[PDB]
């Protein structure tokens, strides 16, 4: 079965497509059932319709091709529960063998729902509407230097060109206070500009904001569409939420006007302080409004931060420059550094909290070379679904593409971005949820397809996730509960069936209904073995990697890592006892050891050489990637080119034998597209082999990488750094520092000490050294396999 | 007063000018000029904490006229063509004071105070028990207009608030120079109040419209302003 | 006790030293008027 | 002799703590990694 | 409201004030009424308030006060705490006859030295003002004796 194509087709991929029959054996494997699924990806055989959708009613099970074929009465029964359902009237009086309904043929099925009456909840909404385009909620910090706003300007006036006219825009400037800036109005106050203060040191709730600015529902606001005589008034906001809240191409002037305006925090900082930087008091506002205004309807919070948090609630450290911030070893070992975080990291799941119920998603684009508090900030986005762009300024091409992508529209000019996303799943009865991993929340919803154990965010078959596009891969864990295998027939084949609830930027309901057949194994263990996929295995692993991070050590992590290596190569190899040379892995296992080699010297499990704020840009990604993002940042991909290889690259294995002079490397560790460039070919440009005309093949191998390269900044996101360098410089750091030694030394002083003394011409080549402590890939395979055998 | 009337022809009125407004909220006005020497437009800072009251902070409040001679009579004429749509009934003036004070606490000077109605939100709000607003007239109820020894208390202040405020002005060297201005222009805000409750009935009208007086804007409780 | 007052003040001094950091934000600032005087050699070309 | 030693090492962490020179030099990177993108975007 | 549309009361709505008022006072009112008339006649006045979503308990909540009953909230029918309350609240004593208690009246005998104020539970104040009752009411006050629609072996009154 072709894992890729399955994943082009229904957007999902399996760790396991021959399951284990029963619990005995589903233990014995040692790695748990997970898949892998995108709830937007572009699918090869995509299909749309408008009808009602034909569920189980009673249960839910949409009809998927692999129901009854039911033909004497026309009926169907479910895939699950199997209760004897019937076609309505004119859904069966042109049924045939040729003539079978759109859904019942392709798994893969959009329902863009017909729209109901207006839910009694935005009032004004005339029967045939559409539901009012998505939100974006600017908010901006002001307390750094005036070049670094001056970047950040311009990338915001780009911003604002690329979201499409439609939608509604809000602006928050912050520094000391927090600026909510006035873009409704009449007509006679363009020429002036107005901000609502609030305090940044004070604590304030969703309450409180909400009757300061006016925003608060009266309880006596009964006049219900009764006024004959309003002007053309917009009745999706009434017009306290329009003094802050307007379309982009109505206010574009006075957002021009505002952006080119904001300046710094005009405070005088002490030299040994601190700016003074509100920015927990400045999501609260934002998230105030935005629940009074745009309840369960399509918001970003895109959040502009470009330093730590000093002021009021959300705050990390003290003002004085005396006192650093926390690093890795400090959260590992208890100090005054960070005293500050814990206020933090309630402020910050809480005021998630409210973003979940209400449906609004967050950005933030951290940007500093400072750090900026991103290991509280990551809660903020994990729980809604929104993502993280963490870089070193407002101005590198780590923000400017990745802002640029963030409002890419798709062949139709609309976002690649659903909204308020509903994804329910439905079961077996041989297989249940334990729980979901990825950019999603449990809402509790009970029901019969949930099993025991928790993983994450389980106890439900429904998640809420406030944001989801294009690339919003989420981990579904499963636990088969068979006792016996005398229970399950042969040829008995179960299903699993996703749905997306999500909202389209058109301003209608979709439901991305996706439905799958697999087929568990015979009584025998072995029948597993060649449906076996090792990339999609060793993303869930990852992600159950850092979300045991979270709560245990990461040195437990490591602990439980290898005991389940351990344990799944001692079973799944073909060897004898004792014998470490008989000892093989077939196909389907055989790269999957060196997967988990390099997990665990990957940031995410080690926290050396790393701040939190580094490695906190590093779970956030790593939480909703996909699989081929997710064996990018696992493993850095080496590329090769030379004149002695015509057509295609070839990957190279990460040694230091990889950099051989006359070489470009291209180094792919999903936040470095590094193009390296030899020390041979340094040496023919130093003279300029490439500039004059009797070496232009140098030249031509030089622009060689400037292809793949931009391919590869076009297709990802967040955009990584694009650094080009050669051999000896300052900025081949960046592939030093993934390129191992081809030499230990405990190879040089291990033996062979005399035969090496008297011969040959002063020296060959200069070999280059790196130092390191990590035992070499060689040696692990050689005592994962004598562990494996002697177990 | 201030500038130097003893003509040697040279820039130094010492004088200093700050501008403020206010309705449900707080509002001021920055003045001062950019740091690199532009002419820097307004920027109006609406300030909602009507309880615990705080300068919004900016260090351009309170500046000098001379150097900011443009920027100070231009926002003079801004001023009535903003508030212009302005339905804001309701009025915090005794919050405003205490904005004021926050402003110069450091230099002192007068507040050219022009209230319209007693304050009903924020702080120094004061409410008279007995019902003895309604002696001027405002209800139809036979109950306030037979008590010749009540009307004394309608001429000292109701509460004890104000002086105290106006002890904290002294300290700080600050006099306030009121100007009261009830409005004849038909308020609305004495018939648009949500109600329940019981009546009805008869005969319309015609003729001799009103008799406008001047609404009681309780001017004895907010005589220790500038007393 | 003025010994000990005197070595709790260095060490504390010594946690509060950004003397190594200092020395290295010097070292790429260097190559950054390097790099950006190297832009302005080809911006006369 | 403890205290002298332990005095002249004081003033030499405290010559040393150039926390104005960190906060000074995080400006130059900002205004040079500023005037190194400008000159590319303006050609 | 009558259709799936609008939202239910919640704790955020009575915090912030809302617009969702118009149920909350109005059904307040209306079941005070209710429990005045049930507190005037002596009857009791039971909840068994078993929903999967919002019921309404914090307005069916004053009929239970007043009187003096039984508040047991299961979420569905088939969830055991409505099985085993339910059969509890008939089982009878070791005489063999029920355990309630009915129209009682718990009247207090202070001393000259201290009186009586209030009765914060599950009761509900009458009268009989006299020498007995002194002022700062906290709860049901002004009343020296109490009066109980119903009293189970479990209830106590401060």
């Amino acid at each position: 079965m072709d894992v890729h194509e399955h994943e082009a087709a229904t957007g999902c991929r399996f760790s396991w497509n021959v399951w284990p029959a029963t619990r005995a054996e589903a233990q014995k494997i040692e790695l748990p059932l997970g898949c892998m699924f995108t709830p937007l990806r572009d699918c090869t055989s995509l299909q749309l319709v408008e009808y009602e959708p034909v569920r189980c009613r009673v249960s839910g099970c949409i009809l998927n091709p692999f129901c009854a074929i039911d033909f004497r009465s026309k009926q169907w029964t479910c895939p699950f529960s199997l209760q004897r359902n019937a076609f309505p009237n004119h859904y069966a009086m042109h049924i045939s063998e040729q003539n079978l309904p759109a859904e019942l043929l392709y798994p893969t099925i959009e329902y863009i729902l017909p729209q109901p009456m207006p839910a009694a909840n935005a009032p004004g909404v005339s029967a045939g509407e559409s539901l009012p385009p998505p939100l974006f909620f600017l908010v901006v910090d002001t307390c750094v230097i005036e070049e670094e706003l001056d970047q950040l300007r311009d990338s915001l006036m780009q911003a604002l060109a690329l979201m499409p006219s439609d939608a509604m825009v809000g602006i928050i400037t912050y520094g000391a206070m927090a600026m909510l800036h006035e873009l409704g109005g009449g007509s006679e106050n363009v020429d002036v500009m107005k901000a609502h203060v609030f305090r940044g040191n004070k604590e304030l709730t969703s309450t409180q904001i909400q009757q300061q600015l006016g925003l608060a529902r009266s309880a006596n606001a009964y006049v219900p569409a009764g006024g004959p005589g309003a002007p053309a008034g917009s009745p999706l906001l009434r017009p306290a939420a329009a003094r802050f809240i307007q379309p982009v191409g109505e206010c574009e002037y006075k957002l021009t006007s505002i952006l080119e305006e904001l300046r710094r925090d005009s405070w005088p900082v002490p030299s040994d302080s601190r700016p003074m930087r509100c920015t927990g008091l400045a999501l609260s506002v934002a998230l105030a409004v935005l629940e009074a205004a745009w309840y369960q309807l399509p918001a970003r919070v895109l959040l502009f931060v470009g330093g730590a948090c000093t002021s009021g609630p959300g705050q990390v450290v003290d003002l004085s420059l005396c006192e650093s911030i926390r690093h890795h070893l400090d959260l590992q070992k208890d100090n005054n550094n960070a005293r500050f975080v814990k206020k933090a990291l309630k402020y910050y799941t809480q005021l998630a909290n409210q973003a979940v119920r209400s449906g609004h998603a967050v950005d933030i684009f951290a940007c500093s070379l400072d750090q900026v508090g991103l290991y509280e900030m990551k809660v903020m986005t994990e729980k809604t679904g929104g993502c993280v762009v963490m870089g070193d300024s407002f101005s590198i091409n780590v923000f400017k593409d990745s802002l640029r992508k963030f409002f890419e529209t798709d062949s139709t000019g609309f976002l690649k971005m659903g909204f308020n996303a509903k994804i329910e799943v439905l079961c077996s009865k041989e297989f249940k949820v334990c729980g979901a991993i990825g950019p999603c929340t449990g809402t509790g919803k009970k029901g019969c397809q949930v099993s025991d154990t928790i993983v994450g965010e389980g106890m439900t078959t429904e998640w809420q996730a406030a944001a989801l596009d294009k690339e919003s891969t989420v981990a579904f864990y499963f636990e088969v509960t068979n006792q016996q295998a005398q229970n399950l027939p042969p040829g008995k084949q179960s299903f699993l069936q996703f749905q997306t609830s999500y909202l389209h930027p058109s301003g209608r309901r979709r439901l991305r209904v996706t439905t799958l057949s697999y087929r568990f194994a015979e009584p025998n263990t072995i029948d597993v073995a060649p449906g076996f996929d090792q990339e999609a295995a060793a993303v869930l692993m990852t992600r159950l990697a850092v979300f045991k991070t979270e709560s245990e050590e990461s040195l437990d992590v490591l602990r439980w890592l290898d005991r389940k290596l351990i344990r799944l190569v001692a079973r799944f190899a073909d060897y004898q006892k004792d014998d470490p040379s008989s000892f093989h892995l077939s196909t389907e296992f055989s790269i999957y050891p060196q997967f988990m080699y390099h997990l665990r010297r990957s940031h995410f499990l080690q926290t050396f050489n790393a701040s939190p704020d580094e490695t906190a840009y590093y779970r956030s990604v790593l939480l909703r990637a996909s699989v081929m993002n997710a064996l990018v940042m696992i493993q850095p991909a080496l590329l090769e080119y030379s004149f002695e290889q015509q057509g295609p690259p070839q990957p190279v294995l990460l040694d230091a034998q990889a950099l051989k002079p006359n070489v470009i490397l291209l180094l792919d560790s999903f936040f470095h597209v590094v193009v390296w460039h030899g020390e041979l070919i340094h040496q023919w440009r130093e003279q300029g082999f490439h500039n004059m005309p009797e070496y232009e093949n140098l030249r031509q191998l030089l622009q060689a990488p400037l292809e793949d390269a931009k391919v590869i900044l076009d297709e990802r996101f967040p955009v990584p750094k694009y650094v080009q360098c050669n051999s000896g410089g300052s900025q081949a750091r960046f592939l030093l520092a993934k390129v191992n030694p081809s030499t230990n030394y405990a190879q040089t002083a291990g033996g062979g000490a005399a035969m090496a003394g008297l011969m040959g011409d002063s020296g060959a080549a200069g070999e280059s050294f790196i130092n390191t402590d990590d035992v070499s890939l060689k040696v692990f395979m050689d005592h994962l396999i004598k562990l494996a055998v002697q177990s | 007063p201030g500038c130097t009337d003893s003509g040697a022809g040279r820039g130094d009125s010492r004088t200093m000018v700050g501008i403020v407004t206010y309705d449900s909220a707080v509002h001021f006005y920055a003045l001062g000029s950019a740091s690199g020497g532009g002419k820097r437009r307004p920027q109006v800072l609406v300030m909602p904490e009507i309880d615990d009251v705080f300068l919004p902070l900016s260090d351009d409040l309170f500046v000098n006229f001379a150097e900011n001679r443009d920027a100070v009579l231009e926002a003079l004429d801004t001023i009535p063509s903003l508030w212009r749509s302005n339905g804001c009934i309701d009025n915090c003036m005794g919050s405003a004071v205490k904005a004021a004070l926050l402003v110069m606490k450091h230099v002192g000077g007068k507040i050219l105070l022009f209230a319209s109605f007693p304050p009903t939100v924020g702080a120094l709000v004061t409410k008279r028990s007995g019902g003895l607003a309604g002696a001027d007239g405002a209800g139809t109820d036979g109950g306030s207009r037979q008590q010749p020894d009540r009307e004394v208390e309608l001429l000292k202040p109701a509460s004890e608030a104000y002086q105290q405020f106006a002890q904290q002005l002294t300290q700080s060297q600050v006099s306030v120079d009121l100007f009261i201005a009830p409005s004849s222009c038909a308020s609305p805000a004495a018939g648009n109040v949500p109600p329940t409750g019981t009546y009805a009935g008869g005969k319309p009208g015609s003729g001799a419209p009103g008799l406008v007086t001047a609404p009681y804007c309780d001017l004895a409780t907010i005589l220790p302003l500038a007393e | 006790k003025g010994i000990e007052d005197r070595d709790r003040l260095l060490s504390l001094a010594q946690r509060q030293d950004k003397s190594e950091e200092n020395e290295r934000l010097k070292s790429e600032v260097q190559q950054l008027k390097c790099r950006v005087e190297k832009l302005t050699r080809g911006a006369t070309v």
